[PDB]
RNA sequence: CGCGACCUCAGAUCAGACGUGGCGACCCGCUGAAUUUAAGCAUAUUAGUCAGCGGAGGAGAAGAAACUAACCAGGAUUCCCUCAGUAACGGCGAGUGAACAGGGAAGAGCCCAGCGCCGAAUCCCCGCCCCGCGGCGGGGCGCGGGACAUGUGGCGUACGGAAGACCCGCUCCCCGGCGCCGCUCGUGGGGGGCCCAAGUCCUUCUGAUCGAGGCCCAGCCCGUGGACGGUGUGAGGCCGGUAGCGGCCCCCGGCGCGCCGGGCCCGGGUCUUCCCGGAGUCGGGUUGCUUGGGAAUGCAGCCCAAAGCGGGUGGUAAACUCCAUCUAAGGCUAAAUACCGGCACGAGACCGAUAGUCAACAAGUACCGUAAGGGAAAGUUGAAAAGAACUUUGAAGAGAGAGUUCAAGAGGGCGUGAAACCGUUAAGAGGUAAACGGGUGGGGUCCGCGCAGUCCGCCCGGAGGAUUCAACCCGGCGGCGGGUCCGGCCGUGUCGGCGGCCCGGCGGAUCUUUCCCGCGCGGGGGACCGUCCCCCGACCGGCGACCGGCCGCCGCCGGGCGCAUUUCCA
RNA sequence: UACCCACCCGACCCGUCUUGAAACACGGACCAAGGAGUCUAACACGUGCGCGAGUCGGGGGCUCGCACGAAAGCCGCCGUGGCGCAAUGAAGGUGAAGGCCGGCGCGCUCGCCGGCCGAGGUGGGAUCCCGAGGCCUCUCCAGUCCGCCGAGGGCGCACCACCGGCCCGUCUCGCCCGCCGCGCCGGGGAGGUGGAGCACGAGCGCACGUGUUAGGACCCGAAAGAUGGUGAACUAUGCCUGGG
RNA sequence: GCGAAAGACUAAUCGAACCAUCUAGUAGCUGGUUCCCUCCGAAGUUUCCCUCAGGAUAGCUGGCGCUCUCGCACACGCAGU
RNA sequence: CCCCCGGAGCCCCGCGGACGCUACGCCGCGACGAGUAGGAGGGCCGCUGCGGUGAGCCUUGAAGCCUAGGGCGCGGGCCCGGGUGGAGCCGCCGCAGGUGCAGAUCUUGGUGGUAGUAGCAAAUAUUCAAACGAGAACUUUGAAGGCCGAAGUGGAGAAGGG
RNA sequence: CGACUCUUAGCGGUGGAUCACUCGGCUCGUGCGUCGAUGAAGAACGCAGCUAGCUGCGAGAAUUAAUGUGAAUUGCAGGACACAUUGAUCAUCGACACUUCGAACGCACUUGCGGCCCCGGGUUCCUCCCGGGGCUACGCCUGUCUGAGCGUCGCU
């Protein structure tokens, strides 16, 4: 029953909210269960971007949104024939790989390439045995590190 | 609990049999059986509205309130008007932000600790505490709950090197990093003012922590302390300077009883 | 304070972890301390009680510096029954009073095998913390 | 009128496996209202909810697009925020009512069938040995079985792959053992056991202290320990404990080197030849449920039923027509994610025994109903049974003494022990039922007193009696106030130093890539403005911000002053 | 003041529904204990505090075995967004700006070009400023200081009333056009009207009061409806088998 | 369901059982709604209602307020006149 | 000349100010204070919980309870006198409620009046003596009177009962 | 003062409020995530020196062996033992055990009926009979044996 001047209100509790009511007295300890694993992955993986593997950068879709640009899923095929670096090693060296991007531009293609290139040059690849042969870094390059990245993976600021 | 009394299978008996037409118990030769259930009003039975779990609990402040409510907490740490009434036995202290070396963060024995407190007159006030020691008057007792006591100095420390493991039995003290104060431990109760133990170190990341005021912070993103309302805050000078008394209308102070008619 | 999480502190649980303590645990619990005598000669504190352990009472109704036997414990009334710790019943019957361990002295232990070793590793356990601490 | 292959199909208490019930919060299929709501009412909603039913696990489902989009594009799932209570639906009304983009948790990808390539390269079950045996497994050897040619292994699967040619560079993983070395985060992984400070010090309360003063710094000690509980009252110290990369002993977990037995000739990049998608499926017509999906979002039954530059999609039917974007008909999967059931814990602004769960206890117990089912009441002696020995009355129940108890006016349904209610003792009343309001009076129990309540406090005058002073200086100490701002230190406003400016920073899409580093961009440096510091000089608020001298005054202490003073007393 | 008693005056038993209750209306023997406006979401106004054309809050992150801790602190997060910072139209979309001056186009109250000022005015408008004139002041005059009074005049917020103006919709009317393009192209005027508009801002966040709903909903209080189950031990029938 | 038929009976139950759940079912309708004091203080009137036991809005009430005047020798306004 | 209050000696004192000035304190004027529903305000009115704080109180006796023990507020209640009780409690400043009962044929437990009231009425039936026993109308034995009256109150079974 | 009655008081009960405790709830978190035909969950019955109930257990029945632990146990008895000893007790549990129903399994549920294997006595397989041990429920998978079919053939 109205009275003099309120808006009209479709509050939807006709239902049963009562039955199903999440509470939240979850969040805090959720907050350190959460904590525990961003903490014994890195710890497990020890030399190894805390963060994640390298991510693409990428533009954002619908019209308004235009100008930012992210983290994309992965970095696409075409993208790496042209950094030379072969799709299912790209995997095991920490360079995601989605597989599944239409390449349009030749623009954000060497924007995104760079930053393989740039990978590269700034990757210690800690050989497979000690005593390793070719393409691991260097014992000198190699000993001055132990150093996870913690934060993204050279992360994308507009 | 949801189910609170609400278990049971009464249905009513209403009208034509006396009684009283509550939702009564079915059946039985118990006794508890055409008795009542579901009314606030009866045994068994359950309360107004389900004490529930999804009761807003928790609330809220902003930012800028919360810190500026420290501030107003931490200007009244000095003032040993405002710290002894609050019951501070400060009297024998030598000055009152008390600054201390940063020695201190390295003591790791409870000896050495009381040795300080001694030393900088600080005793009384656990000694307060220490007197202060009995047993909670309530139901609080039988939960957890039994014992209280005043509080203690607060001391503060940029860093814990050994500091906070030796002041920790001496009842009454909390350790407060500089980096994370808290009001509910500065200003305990919603009244303001405690003692305090800046250590050097502690105290000029003060200036750096949340600002000087012609200077941010440095150290939060942006935050600058809040500004006054009045700068003067004695009126008692403002109301005998020249300037306001040369101003204003002579009194009038004959009082003035009131006068019987004949 | 108290700090391990995986312990309780709460006025109820631990009285309850009282009067339904097993008799395993309830020696530990039934523990008086040693006289000064032997708190000097063995480097121990404290002992659990024994059936056969001279004893004085320091509390209670009758405390003295007469050193009685202890006779038997109820660990179930958790609570022992020492000498001539005693009173007279209306018919003459002479029964022992309850004291606690925590309420009496030790002045002459009864030696064993298994007493021994637990009297070498409570003094080994003190030093190796003095000398930890050292 | 035989024997033999196969195909179909039986029987075996055959050899070996396995399935079935329960649990059921969370999980998945389906099924499925009506109260209720709409002020009725059937449309709608409750609500795909409850019951019903089916099904799983330590989580469940889903998942590697027949997606999103309309961007300059993104890129499996789920989840949280957000969209957003919005696009629409609706006797467009009650309600209903999602999605697309972004941010964030987490984040991993992959496998089939076919086309083909490869002496089935395969697979299953026996027998003998070699190792291994408390999750049955490797190694070998056997014209020991059998499936499989209606098709078993490898590569391969669309993000290309195969096959070829020559372009480049070069060779370590897997598994069965069998050892051993580093016990491998709460701050030595899990579990168990076992272990690690300090007073029963004085005195004094008390039945008993754990209480109150004191005790070489709030007393003594300890204090990485002062949580808690126990302990005939409130106890850091008595005891368990607590704290404490405190100790040690088993076991269990996991990870590191060796030996061995087995398995494996597994790359990378270029030019060509060809080779490709999963049918009664998509789609359509229809009907039925659903959502929000719509002139059809989803799911159904039936009917019709495809193609291969095709098909779906690209959200008001449709033709034409242009563009985008996936690729179904086969399939798996951690992670975040859910958890009123279980085991195991931790806590609380909680309830505190007609509350709190039905249940603090013989609680899902007693009892009821044939049965589905229904389903209670009920905690407390004391500190210790020390629970009345013994005499006596009484058939006995009960008493009186006595005894125990700090307390039995704590006596076995015992802390306390209200009111209704009843028990008797004392006082007073009593024909209009009691009971009530206003006003007095009498009497009591008590309560103040007075064996004068003459209540106190100044000042003064008089008369007695008694100490050292007050007034004064002088020595000291400590305040206060004053100013000369005298001298210095302090800060406000102004000016000067352009002096910090690079030895002062940080902010700014300010400017230079004349610079440097790294790849036009990023980082760094250099210029600019706004900001914040030094030097000194000048003015002024000269400010509670002092500190030094000079002053003026006060107070205290110590000297002097012996008595017409200055106190005390009556 | 309270207990009993005494008297004099007063005097119906409460609760409730009720035009009207002592009711010949209903509840109510007495006493103990329990017992009824609660929580959440959403609005709305009122108020308190923070910051202010911003402001937040999460959800996330970074900082704990929590003793206190499931706290506090901090984050180009800090804004990915909400709310606000602008409306109007069904929709394509448009979008708050006027004055003045000079010059140029015939100032044609039409078009364009240079400068100046910038939210137009009127009436009320707390009101701040100016103020003629008093009004003393031991003498006559002179005169600076100082207040009180002060007719009269000026700026005028907030607000109110009015008159003006600009954006969008729609109408009417009527002018000139630009010309990456051709105008069934786009574009510009005048007047009127519709708008929850702009016309030099007030929100945001967080409290609390009230209220209104949605919620079980202040508690108690039906006849019903639905879904699943148990019963023929009574009785009703049928049947089977016994007895009189 | 069962009825030689009477709405008989279905275990003290029948115009159609009992048990549990949906279940705080709904109720314009009965009843009640728990501490003091101070101040102001109604209506049963308006139009629409599937409205006549109820709502909708007219009133009247309180609270919260605000804009001002001037009783500070120096007031305009308002009004059951 | 017409001089200085650290002194005019003060009803005016402007050189410095109540005892009074909890600056939401206190003081003088006037004026006014019928109330259901409702609002609003005020409640050192009341209950339970926590953060503060009260060198709070407490085995030299707390809560409750009880009091024809003194009082105070208008009153919510509050404060004081004694006894008993035996373990804990309160005051202020805040915060937090499942928050104050006479009512609901309200819920549970208890208790009255009624009231020592209704009532112990279906089958004709008992009496004596002894025993036993503290105690006998009620048990037993004897004796006597009676009934059921073989379609039984006789003697055996089912189901049920256990 | 006669008795009753009312009020109040002084005490006696009755009742069980109030208060004060509290081995229980409730709520909220964390860790793990625990079944079975090898025979579960659920029930029945039994088991102590004196034991009805709860609880614990299963004809090894108020437990079994073992390892810690390390002297009790106890309402009362009674006990071994040698407390210089698996050594009392308790916890753990890992060694062994598992009455009857039950998905309950030979078939039915009376508690009766059987079948088929073994080993005692009986026999001297002579068959019962008496004694003892193992199997025997439905579905279905891989395999095996035995088959059926005017199904399709082949050879005769
Ligand atoms: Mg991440
Ligand atoms: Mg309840
Ligand atoms: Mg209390
Ligand atoms: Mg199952
Ligand atoms: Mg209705
Ligand atoms: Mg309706
Ligand atoms: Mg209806
Ligand atoms: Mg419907
Ligand atoms: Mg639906
Ligand atoms: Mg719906
Ligand atoms: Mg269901
Ligand atoms: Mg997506
Ligand atoms: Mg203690
Ligand atoms: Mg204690
Ligand atoms: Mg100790
Ligand atoms: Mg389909
Ligand atoms: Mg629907
Ligand atoms: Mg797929
Ligand atoms: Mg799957
Ligand atoms: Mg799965
Ligand atoms: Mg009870
Ligand atoms: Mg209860
Ligand atoms: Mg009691
Ligand atoms: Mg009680
Ligand atoms: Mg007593
Ligand atoms: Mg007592
Ligand atoms: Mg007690
Ligand atoms: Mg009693
Ligand atoms: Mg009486
Ligand atoms: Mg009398
Ligand atoms: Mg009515
Ligand atoms: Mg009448
Ligand atoms: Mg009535
Ligand atoms: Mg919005
Ligand atoms: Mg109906
Ligand atoms: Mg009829
Ligand atoms: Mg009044
Ligand atoms: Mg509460
Ligand atoms: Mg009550
Ligand atoms: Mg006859
Ligand atoms: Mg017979
Ligand atoms: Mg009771
Ligand atoms: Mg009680
Ligand atoms: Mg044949």
């Amino acid at each position: 029953a109205p009275s003099r001047n309120g808006m009209i209100l479709k509050p939807h509790f006709h239902k049963d909210w009562q039955r199903r009511v999440a509470t939240w007295f979850n969040q805090p300890a959720r907050k350190i269960r959460r904590r525990k694993a961003r903490q014994a992955k890195a710890r497990r993986i020890a030399p190894r971007p805390a963060s994640g593997p390298l991510r693409p950068v990428v533009r954002c879709p619908t019209v308004r949104y235009h100008t930012k640009v992210r983290a994309g899923r992965g970095f696409s095929l075409e993208e790496l024939r042209v950094a030379g670096i072969h799709k299912k090693v790209a995997r095991t060296i920490g360079i995601s790989v989605d597989p599944r991007r239409r390449n349009k531009c030749t623009e954000s293609l060497q924007a995104n390439v760079q930053r393989l290139k740039e990978y590269r040059s700034k990757l210690i690849l800690f050989p497979r045995k000690p005593s390793a042969p070719k393409k691991g870094d260097s014992s000198a390059e190699e000993l001055k590190l132990a150093t996870q990245l913690t934060g993204p993976v050279m992360p994308i600021r507009n | 609990s949801e189910l609170a009394g609400h278990q049971t299978s009464a249905e009513s008996w209403g009208t034509g049999r006396a009684v009283a037409r509550i939702p009564r118990v079915r059946g039985g030769g118990t006794h508890r059986s055409g008795q009542g259930a579901f009314g606030n009003m009866c045994r068994g039975g359950r309360m107004f509205a389900p004490t529930k779990t999804w009761r807003r609990w928790h609330r809220r402040v902003n930012t800028t309130q919360k810190r500026y409510a420290i501030c107003s907490a931490l200007a009244a740490s000095a003032l040993p008007a405002l710290v002894m009434s609050k019951g501070h036995r400060i009297e024998e202290v030598p000055e009152l932000p008390l600054v201390v070396e940063d020695k201190v963060e390295s003591y790791k024995k409870t000896k050495e600790a009381v040795l300080l407190l001694k030393k900088l007159k600080a005793w009384n006030d656990i000694k307060k505490v220490y007197a202060s020691q009995r047993m909670r008057a309530g139901k609080g007792k039988m939960r957890n709950r039994r014992r209280i006591q005043r509080r203690g100095p607060c001391i503060i420390y940029n860093e814990d090197n050994g500091i906070i493991k030796a002041f920790r039995n001496i009842p009454g003290i909390t350790l407060l990093n500089v980096s994370k104060l808290n009001i509910l431990k500065l200003a305990p109760g919603g009244h303001v003012g405690r003692f305090c133990i800046w250590t050097e170190s502690a105290f000029r990341k003060l200036d750096e922590l949340y600002g000087t005021w012609r200077k941010a912070a440095t150290l939060k993103s942006n935050y600058n302390l809040p500004m006054h309302k009045m700068l003067n805050t004695d009126l008692s000078r403002i109301l005998k300077s020249p300037e306001i008394q040369r101003a204003l209308r002579a009194p009038r102070k004959k009082i003035h009883r009131r006068v019987l008619k004949k | 304070m108290k700090f391990n999480p995986f312990v309780t502190s709460d006025r109820s649980k631990n009285r309850k972890r009282h009067f339904n303590a097993p008799s395993h645990i309830r020696r530990k619990i039934m523990s008086s301390p040693l006289s000064k005598e032997l708190r000097q000669k063995y480097n121990v504190r404290s002992m659990p009680i024994r059936k056969d352990d001279e004893v004085q009472v320091v509390r209670g109704h009758y405390k003295g510096q007469q050193i009685g036997k202890v006779v038997q414990v109820y660990r179930k009334k958790y609570v022992i029954y020492i000498e001539r710790v005693q009173r007279e019943k209306a018919n003459g019957t002479t029964v022992h009073v309850g004291i606690h361990p925590s309420k009496v002295v030790i002045t002459r232990l009864k030696l064993d095998k298994d007493r021994k070793k637990i009297l070498e590793r409570k003094a080994k356990s003190r030093q190796v913390g003095k000398e930890k601490g050292k």
